[PDB]
């Protein structure tokens, strides 16, 4: 083992200084430790490994809003980080994506200190892609509560998936699933209404 | 089959960015 090390160390870096709670190091530690005895990767990008298993701890509980706030170390092999993710992804699942049916209420989600200014937003994005069917692996229903947290991120408001996964009893991963083929290069989910709070135009990943 | 998805979220960690600034290469 030479890169297990290595890696740790890198990411305990980088979420020290992010100020993220120890579900970040915690859940990397127990994620790169499998990955790190696979047959096919043998440690070829320590970085790229590194911020793969980081990306999945923060994926629920730790990401900002957005995963660019943390992409401090995402600016290197990350081809690999990519390629090493969707191994994990599909290892361990919450299942919570067996609801989505409860979210017409909306209200609930905002409940959290979320203006009411998010709400509106969040179903105007919704409806677009709706409309347009842009999402068709899941439901309409799913879009409304991604488009939620889509609407928190250009609106400066640092939210988790957890919020959405749990407290709203939603679907976590239906998020993900939605924010997925969504978008064809930029955030078209804008109808009129959107003046976009968060000017930063390229946003990728979240 | 499952073990043939890997790359499907490279895109989503390197194109993310790499055809991000690409519309915006100015």
């Amino acid at each position: 083992s030479r890169a297990m090390m290595n890696a740790f160390k890198e990411i305990t870096t980088m979420a020290d200084r992010i100020n993220l709670p120890r579900n970040i190091v915690d859940r990397t530690n127990n994620l790169f430790k499998q990955v790190y005895e696979q047959k096919s990767l043998k440690g070829r990008a320590n970085d790229a490994i590194a911020s793969a298993c980081l990306y999945i701890a923060c994926r629920q509980e730790g990401v900002p809003r957005t995963f660019k706030e943390i992409c401090a170390v995402s600016r290197i092999s990350k081809k690999e980080i990519g390629r090493c993710f969707k191994l994990i992804l599909k290892a361990l699942e919450t299942s919570v994506d067996l609801i989505t049916t409860g979210d017409f209420m909306s209200r609930f989600c905002s409940n959290l200190c979320l203006p009411k200014q998010v709400q509106m937003a969040a179903t105007h994005i919704a409806r677009k892609a709706v409309e347009l069917d842009l999402v068709p692996g899941r439901s309409p229903i799913s879009v409304a509560a991604a488009a939620i947290y889509m609407a928190s991120q250009a609106s400066a408001e640092k939210r988790t998936q957890k919020e959405i996964g749990d407290i709203a009893g939603v679907a976590d991963v239906t998020i993900r699933q939605s924010y997925r083929l969504i978008y064809p290069r930029a955030p078209d989910l804008f109808p009129t209404d959107f003046k976009f709070d968060t000017p930063v135009d390229k946003l990728p990943q979240l | 089959y499952g073990a043939l998805d890997m790359a499907d979220f490279e895109f989503e960690q390197m194109f993310t960015d790499a055809l991000g600034i690409d519309e915006y290469g100015g």
